């Protein structure tokens, strides 16, 4: 979260490559506590409103974990195009709101 | 012969059934709705039976609304018009030019 | 529907019954068996019913294998 | 107008997605009262259709052999009957009371709920529940009046704690008296706007009604709701047309009235404590008000709203002036000078007129002269209808 | 046990009124046919085009129960028939209220959540269902009677145009209850408040009722005419009752113009029938103040009064921020007269030999009224002797009709 404010908007690459490292590096049940949500906010934080500078990134996300992955590639994809109005993004985000899950597969 | 006696067998059940209210047509309302007021009942929004047409429901006019469901299910003649009925207590004597003089 | 797209982006004349065949009152006088089988019914096949049939050849008798009952 | 073609074809499909839209959703009925189906639990509603049967409200009078452990309570089930029910099981001994309304089920109409008092819908209707626009800001020349109004009706609820130290207990009425368009209701309206308690108006015509005690009716059930609140405060705007001084002229001239007034003498000083309530009556007419509802103890503050002076006409001129198109050097104390006894009501018609001779002429800008010509023609040429005259007389 | 406490602030309904609902679409603008204005067109329709693959996409899966027609259907079960119409006594809590029959009877029963919860006000009619009495949703209120008796449908067909000698009496009135409404940016660029009371007053016949009337012909805004006459009821109450309704039709049907005619007739008219005398009329003109100024909030709401005797109303009635502008209606001169009789005079056939001037100087203290007068008598004349034409001898037994005998 830290890092994400110095570092907002700025691409830093210093920051991505730890805040992927400390991503994939944790559990997959330290994954589960929700503290780890906000990891991915830092990434995302360093990507505000830059765009689609991400696909770097989110093949990046790609290798960690479910359900945090899915987490982790909306958020992160979502403070890339924060203040754009993107409606081809916010095409996908109603997507992911479509199809419910009968909490833990719908945190993100 | 035969159904003159059927009709009186099944007249004795028919009268069993509970009679219609009398009620006042206010206004109708969409989806075949009408507000009514049943005579010593206040007021009501009932439902329209199928062979009465929501068209024919015009305003003030007597309705005969069922017993349970108070479904408005037949078009009573109408009542006396409120202005004949201020004029019956009035009873202005009917004139004409002949009974004129001078 | 996919994602919608935004701004930018000959009946038979006839039917052959085996035997035993299930024929209704109705069928027996329009049911005739036909001409070049070895079998021709004694009595008129239209009374219906069980009706002997008369051999016209004589080779190997194809019968029908009865079945139990359930 | 190149786009003509295809803004319309968008305009068409935007309305053909709109009411394919109201179609899945629902927008529709509004006349049976339905709300939109976002706030439809139908599931929850099924379940309140059962569970929670329906309760008839009915008044308690008396509780008998309340000591032992049978307590049986008479009810008076408003024109259905009377009955003498228990109480029940889900509910306490000692939260019923005699003379309260209370919920009783149809079966065996056992008390259920006990219920708030019953209130007239329009009285009701009478306390103020969106602020006026107002504030003391927008009343100039009452810097004094002011002070004197704040400090009963608004400082004892914003710092209690200043006057129960010192042992004070604090004016609870206020009368505002002075000529038309002086400022009375104004500065009601911006108590109201900066009271954080319960602000009920009341005109003194609303409290006139067909039939006889009906009028005390409304000033009990007034007190009652205003009792069943922390703090209060209750406005009784023309006051005049209920508190007129009592007189018997061999007929009953003016009997029921006088009732209605006494009612709410009763109910500010009685045998009873008023409770927290704080009044505020503004009347332009105080010389017709009775001696007992002008006593202290019912109106302890008697705060005058006299015709502003030349320095306060000058304050008023600035408050309606401030936002208009005004010129470079508009001498305001030259117009306020012109307006010797004048209201500030007829202030703020010279503005208006000032800048509306402005918009006759088609200009943007309020100049001195037409600030000039607006005072005659609003303290001069309508000096035939002015109110002040009359009614400094009666203030 | 503790009473229950509401979630909603105060008991009062939501004060908007008729609006658009949920069609109410951001306004997109400039209004030119232009590529901003389509690119925000597309805007709108861009998130409605999401919007219906969600809506769809969700329902498509929603359960067999849980349908717009199904739910619609089980709503109508819920409410039942018959729909009993009550009325609303107290709203005790979000969910639950208190409810009176018809019979007088109350009950304390559940609002349920379909009903609209924000046009719930005490006193109003709330339709429950038959055997629990639940609260199941409001009736819309039918237009009351006295609100088509207020309430003028047709505009009068009497224009601007048909008043004579009045520019400058047409140009006061346009400015508080026409100009106003049409451009009301010039008040704004000001900053000034459009004058908020208007008074119409001078001698009977002097057109008060005709600019009235021409403003009533050429208003955007509902136009309420009550005679002053009217406020005088038979019963205590009453006239504070119905001076109280009437500002009350007007708050609803915003914006409105109240055209108080004939206002100084309410107290120089002494009726047996007012149970009170001087004294409830004192009331009424005291409920009559505080709707033109007092504590309520006004809404676009222009008053307009008229009375041919102003010396008689209360000097507080007609203070400034009551009624602003006093406009006189003197008797007409030699030049407005001549345009009075022009303008009752232009679809009649004259003869020849009737000359305007001479009709001008009939009477000293000519009216409006009396050159009307004169001309449709004068045209009835002529209707009696079979005729089409108005000869000058027609006037003449005009003139000894209206203005003597
Ligand atoms: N002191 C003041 N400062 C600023 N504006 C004022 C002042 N006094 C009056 N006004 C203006 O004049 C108007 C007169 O209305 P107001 O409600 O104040 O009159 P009032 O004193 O209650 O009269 P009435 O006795 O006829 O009820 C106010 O709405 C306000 O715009
Ligand atoms: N200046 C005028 N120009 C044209 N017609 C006029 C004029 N003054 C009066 N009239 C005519 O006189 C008729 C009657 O006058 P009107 O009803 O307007 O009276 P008023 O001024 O309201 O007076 P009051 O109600 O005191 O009798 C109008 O219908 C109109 O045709
Ligand atoms: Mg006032
Ligand atoms: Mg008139």
């Amino acid at each position: 979260l830290a890092c994400g404010m110095i570092a907002v908007g700025s691409c830093n690459g210093d920051v991505t490559s730890t805040i992927l490292q400390t991503i994939m590096e944790k559990s997959e049940t330290e994954l589960k506590d929700t503290y780890a949500r906000w990891l991915p906010l830092g990434l995302g934080l360093n990507h505000l409103g830059k765009g689609e500078a991400i696909e770097a990134i989110l093949a990046a996300l790609e290798v960690v974990s479910e359900p945090f992955r899915s987490f982790a590639n909306t958020l992160v994809d979502v403070c890339a195009y924060a203040g754009s109005g993107n409606v081809l993004k916010v095409q996908q985000l109603l997507h992911i709101c479509s199809e419910h899950f009968d909490a833990d597969m719908g945190a993100h | 012969l035969n159904a003159k006696v059927r009709l009186l067998r099944e007249e004795l059940q028919l009268l069993q059934e509970q009679g219609s209210y009398v009620g006042e047509v206010v206004r109708a309302m969409d989806k075949k709705k009408v507000l009514v007021k049943v005579h010593p009942e206040g007021k009501f929004v009932v439902d329209v039976d199928k062979n009465i047409d929501i068209n024919d429901v015009t305003p003030n006019c007597r309705v005969a609304l069922r017993n349970d469901s108070y479904t408005l299910h037949k078009i009573l003649p109408n009542k006396v018009d409120p202005l004949v009925s201020l004029m019956m207590v009035e009873k202005v004597p009917d004139s004409t030019y002949e009974m004129i003089g001078g | 529907v996919s994602t919608a797209v935004l701004s930018i982006t000959p009946e038979p004349n006839f039917q052959l019954l085996d035997n035993p065949a299930r024929v209704m009152p109705a069928q027996l006088k329009v049911l005739t068996m036909p001409e070049t089988c070895r079998y021709q019914p004694f009595k008129p096949l239209s009374i219906g019913g069980i009706i002997i049939l008369k051999d016209t050849s004589e080779d190997i008798e194809e019968l029908v294998e009865p079945v139990a009952a359930h | 107008s190149t786009y003509s073609r295809q803004i319309k074809q968008v305009e068409d499909d935007i309305q053909q997605l709109l009411k394919k839209i109201n179609e899945l959703t629902g927008i529709k009925e509004s006349d049976t009262g339905l709300a939109p189906p976002a706030l439809w639990d139908l599931a929850a509603d099924k379940q309140t259709l059962q569970s929670e049967q329906p309760l008839q409200v009915a008044r308690c009078t008396k509780i008998i052999n309340a000591d032992s452990e049978d307590p049986k309570y008479i009810i008076n089930v408003k024109q259905f009957a009377k009955f003498v029910v228990d109480l029940s099981d889900q509910v306490a001994p000692t939260d019923i009371e005699e003379g309260m309304r209370v919920g009783v089920d149809r079966n065996k109409y056992q008390i259920h709920i006990p219920l708030p008092p019953k209130i007239d819908p329009t009285v009701t209707m009478m306390q103020v529940e969106e602020k006026p626009d107002v504030t003391y800001s927008d009343v100039g020349g009452c810097k004094e009046q002011i002070e004197k109004l704040r400090e009963v009706v608004e400082t004892p609820l914003l710092h209690p704690e200043r006057f129960v130290n010192l042992g004070i207990e604090p004016p609870k009425g206020v009368l505002l008296f002075g000529p038309p368009g002086t400022g009375k209701t104004l500065c009601a309206r911006a108590v109201a706007n900066r009271t954080d308690a319960c602000f009920i108006r009341v005109i003194g015509s609303e409290l006139v009604q067909k039939y006889v005690g009906e009028g005390a009716r409304m000033v009990r059930e007034l007190f009652e709701m205003a009792r069943t609140k922390k703090a209060c405060l209750i406005f009784f705007d023309e006051i005049d047309a209920i508190g007129g001084a009592r007189f018997d002229d061999g007929a009953g001239g003016d009997n029921e009235v006088q009732r209605t007034m006494l009612e709410l003498i009763n109910q500010l000083d009685g045998f009873d404590p008023r409770g927290n309530i704080k009044v505020l009556m503004a009347t332009n007419r105080p010389d017709t008000l009775d001696p007992a509802l002008m006593r202290p103890g019912r109106l302890d503050r008697k705060i005058e709203f006299s015709l502003p002076d030349l320095e306060g006409r000058t304050h008023i001129f600035k408050i309606h002036a401030r936002s208009m198109s005004v010129e470079r050097d508009i001498r305001f104390e030259l117009l306020a000078r012109l307006c010797p006894n004048s209201t500030g009501a007829e202030i703020r018609s010279v503005c208006t007129e000032a800048g509306m001779f402005a918009i006759r002429a088609r200009r943007k800008i309020a100049t001195e002269k037409d600030f000039l010509e607006a005072v005659n023609k609003v303290i001069k040429s309508y000096a035939k209808f002015s109110a002040t005259p009359r009614y400094m007389t009666y203030n | 046990y503790e009473p229950p406490v509401p979630t909603r602030v105060g008991k009062k309904k939501k004060k908007t009124k008729g609006p658009d609902a949920a069609s109410k679409l951001p306004l997109v603008t400039p209004h030119t046919q232009c590529r901003l204005k389509l690119l925000k067109l597309e805007r709108i329709k861009d998130y409605l085009l999401m919007e219906e693959e969600f809506i769809r996409n969700q329902e498509q899966m929603k359960p067999l129960e849980e349908k717009q027609e199904e739910e619609r259907s089980k709503v109508d079960d819920l409410r039942g028939t018959p729909m009993s119409v009550g009325t609303l006594e107290e709203i005790i809590d979000d969910n639950h209220a208190i409810v009176s029959t018809s019979v007088g009877s109350e009950h304390y029963v559940s609002i349920l959540s379909f009903v609209d919860k924000d046009l719930l006000e005490p006193g109003c009619s709330v339709l429950l269902n038959h055997k629990v009495h639940a609260v199941i949703g409001v009736l819309m209120d039918d237009t009351d009677p006295l609100v088509t008796v207020m309430k003028v449908e047709k505009a009068p067909q009497e224009t601007y145009a048909d008043i004579g000698g009045l520019d400058n009496q047409i140009q006061e009135i346009k400015e508080s209850v026409e100009l106003p409404l049409t451009h009301p940016e010039y008040y704004e660029e000001m900053g000034i408040k459009p004058p908020k009371g208007v008074i119409l007053y001078g001698p009977p016949g002097t057109g008060k009722t005709l600019l009235a009337k021409a403003v009533a012909n050429q208003t955007s805004a509902t136009f309420l005419r009550v005679v002053g006459s009217e406020l005088i009821q038979k019963y205590l109450g009453d006239g504070p009752k119905l001076v109280r309704e009437l500002f009350r039709v007007a708050e609803e049907h915003a914006p409105s113009i109240v055209f108080i005619d004939e206002i100084d007739a309410i107290g120089t008219k002494r009726y047996d029938s007012n149970s009170g005398g001087e004294r409830e009329i004192q009331r009424t003109m005291l409920e009559l103040l505080n709707q033109l100024d007092g504590f309520d909030s006004r809404g676009d709401v222009k008053v307009i009064m008229a009375t041919n005797r102003i010396e008689t109303l209360d000097p507080a009635l007609i203070r400034p921020g009551r009624i602003d502008r006093k406009i006189e209606f003197p008797l007409p001169d030699e030049k407005t007269k001549k345009r009075i009789f022009q303008i009752h005079t232009s679809r009649m056939t004259l003869a020849d030999d009737v000359t305007l001037d001479d009709l001008i100087m009939a009477k000293d203290d000519l009216s409006g009224a009396d050159i009307k007068a004169i001309c449709t008598e004068a045209g009835l004349m002529a209707l009696r002797e079979r005729r089409m034409k108005v000869t000058n001898e027609d006037f003449k037994k005009s003139k000894e009709n209206v203005l003597y005998k």
